[PDB]
């Protein structure tokens, strides 16, 4: 969840 | 790119007003601490895009900036909550719509505590006239000084110091004596270490509550947590 | 009372250093224990003094200066060990004849992440190679802002004064005078943190029975 | 004990 938000816009 | 043009991007990078949708009522135990987990979470979203917006924050390795972010989501949350909290002596602006009391963090036990901690500091930086520009990098700050520690390292030394610099740039363009700079700046950092401490109590007190399973921590709010 | 003076009576109130010997045997759990807690009570006792001893502190109501005592000994012994291990890069002095290694730190359950924030602090300090005269600053301005709440604000300041009063006494340019401030500063806040998992980590050991908790170490752990 | 040191020495 926090890694997938860091790696998207 | 000079400590002003740094402050401006933290300004970009401000998050989006917060609010819970919670039409203005009473509050009781089960329906305070419901508010106070359901709005972390929408914040903590919030937080990561402010955070890729800090010029360099997205070029330090994965394992940095997820590290940085577990260790200080609490801090920066708080350091929100006081910025909003400045021009009301007494109140906690959590969001427009779920401001609370010293009284109404009665109800909940051990939370009575920690409110004080947040409001003695919210008042600390209402005495020293805690600036917006000044706001911004302390919470940078915050983030990038967070987690106790070769690439991608040396980066977040180099971007903790461009936002040291832009603090000082932000106090010298107050104008003030050279003396009186020096004492200002020493009293925002000192404030840096009751945040830390305020931060430290709430997230016991959530994770005892987690615990119980008596606040519906959301997903992203409990992966944050658990961290 | 100039900056200076408040300097060289800081220098003067440095409590002597305690001596513990280091067990005769390879530390176990509670032979590690037992050392730590045993030094700490006996720094406790000379850390009330030098409090007393700092400009303006006995004249805050008792009150206030209990307070200040109990929210900060843990980080004063902190600060004050992370200066003993200064100049030893990977070590930390606890004591003359108790140098701990960082790898001793695992007869003992999670104290080992203690240890590492230590010297990882210490070691920001090494690289920023801060001056005897910045810590004596440092140190009593954990004491003051652990935080007659109108006395201690001045006292604060007074203290801030002369660490500002030492660094510029050190020739780098104005603009590099404030960014040392800050730099030696922002390292307050991991001192704290460090305080407060040792803190939580020696509750726990107290609960475990793994060693005894006396009487000034067990009142300042509860506060 | 605190309050002994601080005060009684
Ligand atoms: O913008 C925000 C949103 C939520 C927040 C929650 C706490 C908080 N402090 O202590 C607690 C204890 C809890 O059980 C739950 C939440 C908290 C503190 C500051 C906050 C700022
Ligand atoms: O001068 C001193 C004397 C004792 C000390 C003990 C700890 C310490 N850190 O983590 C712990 C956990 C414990 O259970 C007991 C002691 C500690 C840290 C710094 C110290 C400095």
């Amino acid at each position: 969840k926090l890694v997938q938000l860091l790696t998207t816009t | 790119l000079s400590p002003e043009q740094l402050v401006l991007t933290l300004l970009e990078a401000e998050p989006p007003h917060v609010l819970i949708s919670r039409p203005s009522a009473p509050f009781t135990e089960a329906s305070m601490m419901m508010s106070l987990t359901k709005l972390a979470d929408k914040e903590l979203v919030h937080m990561i895009s402010w955070a890729k917006k800090i010029p360099g924050f997205v070029e330090l390795s994965l394992f940095d900036q997820v590290r940085l972010l577990e260790s200080c989501w609490m801090e920066v949350l708080m350091m929100g909550l006081m910025w909003r909290s400045i021009d009301h002596p007494g109140k906690l602006i959590f969001a427009p719509d779920l401001v609370l009391d010293r009284d109404e963090g009665k109800c909940v036990e051990g939370i009575l505590e920690i409110f004080d901690m947040l409001l003695a500091t919210t008042s600390r930086f209402r005495e020293l006239k805690l600036q917006h520009k000044e706001y911004l990098c302390v919470k940078a700050m915050i983030l990038l000084n967070s987690s106790m520690y070769a690439d991608s390292s040396r980066k977040l030394a180099h971007l903790l110091n461009a936002v040291t610099d832009a603090l000082v740039w932000v106090i010298a363009k107050s104008g003030i004596s050279s003396q009186q700079q020096s004492m200002r700046l020493a009293n925002l950092l000192m404030l840096l270490s009751h945040v830390r401490h305020a931060s430290n109590k709430g997230m016991e007190h959530l994770l005892n509550m987690k615990c119980k399973n008596v606040v519906p921590v959301y997903d992203l709010l409990l992966e944050m947590l658990n961290a």
